[PDB]
């Protein structure tokens, strides 16, 4: 993991289905491929990825200040750590099945859904500048305070301006 | 929290019958027809009373 940004987002995103944690976490990751027999490598990729995601510990790391403040030469400060889950509540409306009255007929009823990535891109061995514009892309458009919206990429795509192909149904 | 709740009409009735030859008769105690009538009324009104 090269990098590794913590987000914090607020109400309105927390109640989407995608998110359904307060913290959102994005990473540039590296991933090799090697021969079974050594570590001959074959190929070198880079991943870009963002998850909703839940505390699992705490660790020590320097304290780093902010300009209107100062720090002591061997100051330090704790941080939780994180970890992807695998499922998380929501609550839909429902019916009771064995209602006596009309006081208890309608109720709210929790279901736990499985979690999925927000972002998955991979990059291959070169562009590695084009793998961290899509980081710092992700990571501002989160910053914006809102949902992360745009995931078009070039490279990916149907070419336009071919009309004998562009012509069928795609709604 | 909303609900949307329904309730069905029923119904409910008599029959009265009077005889052609009775019609024609003296009465001691006025009209038969009329008779008939309030008991067939007062018959149902107990009957909706207990019903409910």
């Amino acid at each position: 993991m090269l990098f590794k940004y913590i987000h914090d987002v607020n109400a309105k995103v927390e109640e989407g289905r995608r998110y359904l944690s307060d913290v959102v976490r994005v990473a540039l990751d590296k991933e090799e491929t090697t021969d079974p027999d050594t570590q001959e490598v074959t190929s070198t990729s880079y991943r870009v990825t963002a998850y909703p995601v839940v505390q699992v510990g705490e660790e020590e790391v320097p304290y780093i200040p902010v300009h209107p403040k100062t720090a002591e030469p061997g100051q330090k400060v704790t941080v939780p750590t994180y970890d992807v889950p695998e499922k998380l509540p929501v609550l839909v409306r429902g019916r009771n099945p064995e209602a006596t009255g009309d006081y208890d007929d309608h109720i709210w009823v929790t279901e736990e859904v499985e979690v999925r990535p927000l972002v998955d891109e991979v990059f291959k061995e070169d562009e590695f500048e084009k793998a961290r514009l899509y980081y710092e892309n992700v990571a501002a458009q989160l910053a914006e305070g809102d949902d992360i919206r745009h995931y078009y990429r070039k490279d990916l795509d149907r070419e336009a301006g071919h009309y004998s192909v562009s012509r069928y149904p795609s709604f | 929290t909303y609900a949307r709740k329904a309730a069905f009409v029923k119904f409910l009735g008599t029959t009265r019958e009077v005889t052609h030859p009775m019609t024609l008769v003296n009465s001691a105690f006025g009209n038969v027809i009329a008779r008939q009538n309030k008991d067939g009324i007062l018959w149902m009104l107990k009957q909706i009373e207990q019903a409910l």
